[PDB]
RNA sequence: AAGAACCUUACCAGGUCUUGACAUCCUCUGACAAUCCUAGAGAUAGGACGUCCCCUUCGGGGGCAGAGUGACAGGUGGUGCAUGGUUGUCGUCAGCUCGUGUCGUGAGAUGUUGGGUUAAGUCCCGCAACGAGCGCAACCCUUGAUCUUAGUUGCCAGCAUUCAGUUGGGCACUCUAAGGUGACUGCCGGUGACAAACCGGAGGAAGGUGGGGAUGACGUCAAAUCAUCAUGCCCCUUAUGACCUGGGCUACACACGUGCUACAAUGGACAGAACAAAGGGCAGCGAAACCGCGAGGUUAAGCCAAUCCCACAAAUCUGUUCUCAGUUCGGAUCGCAGUCUGCAACUCGACUGCGUGAAGCUGGAAUCGCUAGUAAUCGCGGAUCAGCAUGCCGCGGUGAAUACGUUCC
């Protein structure tokens, strides 16, 4: 009974941007489709820096800036090619890492 | 410190970053092409002038809103203007582009516009005592819960240095829901350089929920 | 080193082939001190650019493996101020 | 010596291994981590401009 | 799907544990192995079993718990920790002399992020005068 | 300020007193609870080789004779160095106990560690060794001494 | 200094250039650019093979080179006793001030003192003062309890499957990240003016600013950085500039600061067994198979990664063995033979095999850290990075002793 199916996946450093990219891209999938599988987490992966404060010496002062990267992934168990023309238009956001596999 | 910048702190929480996009195979040449950006908008800043740009990029696209007092600086007569700097960005970066404008209401609350606009005070030679004291007066016709203002290195060429800041209002730094606004200048006085700052406390964001 | 092997410029090699062939020309100077002693270049005497000045060295049949700029210390001795 | 610094980097090296990292904001080498190829005081003082997301700062 | 039984996850210092109070002959199970032979011997096992015994003694139910994290002291604290909140939600009625037995809570604890310019997140390595 | 609470430890299953686990704290090094413990063990164990007797009584007896009745402590009021004598308190009287214990213990030289911490419990059991001899000392140190912390201080 | 073999590098020595290595204006031709040979250490010069492109009725447009030319460009040159900018320090100490008014000839004072209380100028009450601003606090992040939403690459309990959560299935649970719940002295009791607050107890996952981080107030030290950048002034310019080879930044009679490893039987050595977290990875991580004692190599699957790889956790536990000594303690120093990276490991790289087996058997005067998951100690990862991490930044394992007290520093 399995099959392979399409299963999206999202990436992005803000994740305000984030999951509105994860509720735009699974409202199309809604309309014109069926079943659609809700955003599932991902551990997420920061990435931290430790700097100098000084210009010159006082290396006992630093600080930390850091990256974090969340993950989160989308299926559908229906392909439903209409709803397919209509994810190819995508208005929203300019900060996202969708990507598409079967 | 002594004195580390609100604006450090301030974004994430409670402001967005001035350049958002995501990566990718190559985070540094965004971040290059993104920077030469800010290099030919500070050639923009010498007379048309601007508080800031926001940049949103989505791989071979680019969205370089700008906000500017004085709209009609970088539009020109006809729209000619707008297009032959939309011209010469597309010759830079490589792909499409096509800046957008924007006009700030009561422009001289923009901390970003009050500095440099101080500063060129600082360069016309007038008093800087007299010229916070306008900067003070004036943001208070532009109407907000408080504001200060600083100014250092050389002051009307006296002494081997000084340094001197008015303010008024309550300005909390510490304060995590401040929304307060950070800018710095630097004045070319004959004599010297001219350090210039200003905080404005726009006042406190009540968070939402739907 | 490692393998295949030690590594000459290769200027030195051309040099010391046609002394060794012919002419047995004495005393070269040389500022590739990098390049190994050879058996082809037994017996030549080369002036070593240390930097400062230049060091003449004979090669006895004994020194081959050893860097030819080896032999030559850049550094001065010692210096110190009270002896015994 | 900077600008005969970064003359010297930008053009190609006789060696490939001699590429050192430089950022291009400042012609400061040394101490410049290679991944964002930015100084350290160049990542610090865009990092109180505010360049990339997010929070920033000292968390976990 | 066969005889009820309870169950109650702990864990202490990023070690998780699942025990699975089913009632039998009591032996204990960490991991499809014994508890005399998980940890050998090791005597703190018995302190990892004290709570079920100072709780009326004894049943005794029988406990098939999965651990994962942290060390071998710490995921059998987790296993403590876990028979314990298990033993809570045996009955309510225990909770009460429970209290007196404190043997709850899992406090959170765990090692500091080091301080930038310290060597043990609190330790600084020297200082000197002059 | 003030008085500051003290965590109770966890008692040790064998034999059943705290006072053990105690021993299990000082007797420790480089934190590992399981040398600690082999070494208890085996302490036990020897105990019941040699001259048979129970471990626990042995030990208690022990105890009650490495504690300090008085302990002196030194204030400098003015020229040279002046201990005052003041009675202990117990939780401090264990503490000087088990220190001491193990610390003469350490030394005691013998190839086996287990063996000499028998050897030494044993002699705090007889009246001897150099945890009582040190006991003894600080007897000397106080009483003798005590006029100046009568009821001054 | 988050990587001095060359480069970096600035400094030295030698060899070379003067509108220049780097930017612009002019006139001005011409695409620019490269393919090799010759001489040289390179730097570059001497030759040929070569470029001679794109839009224009001929003026041109375009990068770009070359030529000359005045301008200029350039300095990690001097000045942090000219600075902007950035950062230590008292100190995450609780103070520093202002508006109005009052008092004082005046400077100044009152407010900010006093009583109680607090980590806090914290709150409360009173007071010739009433407010306010910058701090503390609160607001943020992290950690812990729980719910809801959402279940793959992650998860395996209930079911079958298998060498294997691996594969059917399950999407409970662990786990993952969004939105919530929760702590506020609030509930009780006592003290206190019935105020603030403290103490005790209950409730509770966490109790009395829960733990940690961020958050550093007016200012002090003419504190640090002209050498990150920027630059006032001063100085140099066929040279305080530029290119290159080699050096040196690693010196060596010694002093000091700061780490690492040990001086050993709670141990050393051997064998077996067992428990992590977090981070990194496509110019990369590189499994497995094979070759070599080892380091690594040959070859190559998979992985843009909750899939796969770096990768095995180490202390520990279980036994065997040595039986108290410069030792089966420790590893120094050096020799020989290999190996990784790199045009290239002499100066001045790392690692391995073999051999050699310093000193040190716990350290004077003196001095440092730390109140609990802290000290103690064991391994792991990363930034750095061709190669080089006992340093730095993190991750987790194991995990205490003591705090009578403000006499004294």
């Amino acid at each position: 009974m399995a099959k392979q199916k399409i299963r999206i996946r999202l990436k992005a450093y803000d994740h305000r941007i984030l999951d509105q990219s994860a509720e735009k891209i699974v409202e199309t999938a809604k309309r014109s489709g069926a079943s659609v599988s809700g955003p599932i987490p991902l551990p997420t992966e920061k990435s931290v820096y430790t700097i100098l404060r000084a210009v010159h010496k006082y290396k006992d002062s630093r600080e930390q800036f850091e990256m974090r990267t969340h993950k989160r992934l989308i299926d559908i168990v229906n392909p439903t090619p209409q709803t397919v023309d209509a994810l190819m238009r995508l208005d929203l956001p300019s900060g996202v890492d969708i990507e598409i596999k079967l | 410190g002594q004195k580390v910048n609100p604006v450090g702190l301030r974004i994430g929480v409670i402001r967005d970053w001035e350049s958002k996009w995501y990566a990718g195979k190559d985070y540094a040449d965004f971040l290059h092409e993104d920077l030469k950006i800010r290099e030919y908008i500070s050639k923009r800043l010498s007379d048309a002038s601007v508080s800031k740009v926001e940049i949103e990029r989505a791989a071979n696209r680019v969205n370089i809103t700008i906000h500017t007092a004085k709209p009609g600086m970088v539009i020109g007569k006809g729209g000619s203007e707008v297009e032959a700097l939309r011209k010469a960005l597309n010759s830079l970066t490589g792909k499409r582009v096509h800046i957008n404008i924007l006009e700030i209401k009561r422009a001289d609350l923009d901390a970003q516009l009050v500095a440099d606009n101080i500063a060129r005070q600082l360069e016309n030679r007038v008093s800087f005592r007299r010229a916070q004291k306008q900067q003070i007066q004036r943001t208070m016709r532009a109407g907000a819960q408080g504001v200060k203002t600083m100014v250092s290195g050389r002051l009307g060429g006296a002494d081997i240095a000084r340094s001197e800041y008015y303010s008024e209002g309550t300005v909390p730094l510490h304060t995590l829901r401040a929304d307060i606004d950070y800018a710095t200048s630097e004045a070319d006085t004959t004599y010297g350089k001219l350090g210039v700052k200003v905080w404005i406390y726009r006042g406190e964001v009540l968070p939402t929920k739907k | 080193s490692l393998k295949k092997g030690p590594f000459v410029d290769g200027h030195l090699m051309t040099k010391i082939e046609k002394l060794n062939e012919t002419d047995k020309k004495q005393v070269v100077k040389t500022w590739s001190r990098r390049s190994t002693i050879f058996p082809q270049f037994i017996g030549h005497t080369i002036a070593v650019y240390d930097g400062r000045k230049h060091v003449p060295v004979f090669i006895s049949e004994d020194m081959v493996g050893h860097k030819l700029g080896e032999f030559a210390p850049t550094r001065t001795y010692k210096g110190h101020a009270s002896d015994d | 010596a900077k600008k005969s610094m970064i003359a010297k980097q930008q053009r190609t090296p006789k060696f490939k291994v001699q590429e050192y990292t430089r950022c291009e904001r400042c012609g400061r080498p040394h101490s410049v981590i290679r991944k964002f190829k930015l100084c350290r005081i160049c990542f610090r003082e865009l990092a109180y401009k505010g360049q990339i997301p997010g929070v920033k700062k000292a968390s976990w | 799907m066969a005889q009820v039984q309870y169950y109650g996850t702990g864990r202490r210092k990023s070690s998780v544990a699942r025990v699975r109070l089913v009632p039998g002959e009591g032996r204990i199970v960490v991991n499809n192995r014994e508890i005399s032979e998980h940890i050998p011997s090791a005597a703190l096992i018995e302190d990892i079993k004290q709570p079920l015994t100072l709780t009326e003694t004894a049943g005794t139910y029988d406990v098939l718990v999965n651990v994962h994290g942290g060390g071998l002291s710490g995921q059998a604290g987790a296993i403590r920790h876990g028979i314990a909140r298990a033993l809570l939600e045996a009955d309510p009625e225990y909770r009460t002399t429970l209290k007196r037995a404190g043997l709850l809570t899992r406090d959170a604890r765990m090692k500091e992020r080091k301080k930038y310019g310290l060597k043990g997140a609190r330790r600084a390595p020297q200082f000197s005068k002059r | 300020k003030g008085p500051v609470a003290k965590r109770d430890v966890l008692p040790d299953p064998i034999y059943n007193s705290k006072l053990v686990s105690r021993l299990i704290n000082k007797m420790m090094i480089d934190g590992k609870k399981g040398k600690s413990q082999t070494i208890l063990y085996k302490s036990f164990d020897i105990i019941k080789e040699r001259t048979g007797n129970d471990a626990m009584e042995v030990f208690e007896q022990a105890l009650k004779n490495i504690m300090p009745v008085l302990e002196v402590k030194a204030r400098r009021v003015g020229g040279a160095n002046y201990q005052v004598p003041v009675e202990v308190r117990p939780e401090r009287r264990t503490t000087l106990g088990l220190r001491w214990l193990v610390n003469y213990a350490r030394l005691r030289g013998e190839k086996t560690m287990e063996e000499r911490l028998a050897n030494e419990i044993l002699d705090a059991a007889n009246n001897t060794g150099a945890a009582v001899k040190k006991r003894e000392d600080t007897h000397k140190m106080a009483e003798a001494n005590k006029a100046f912390a009568h009821y001054r201080w």
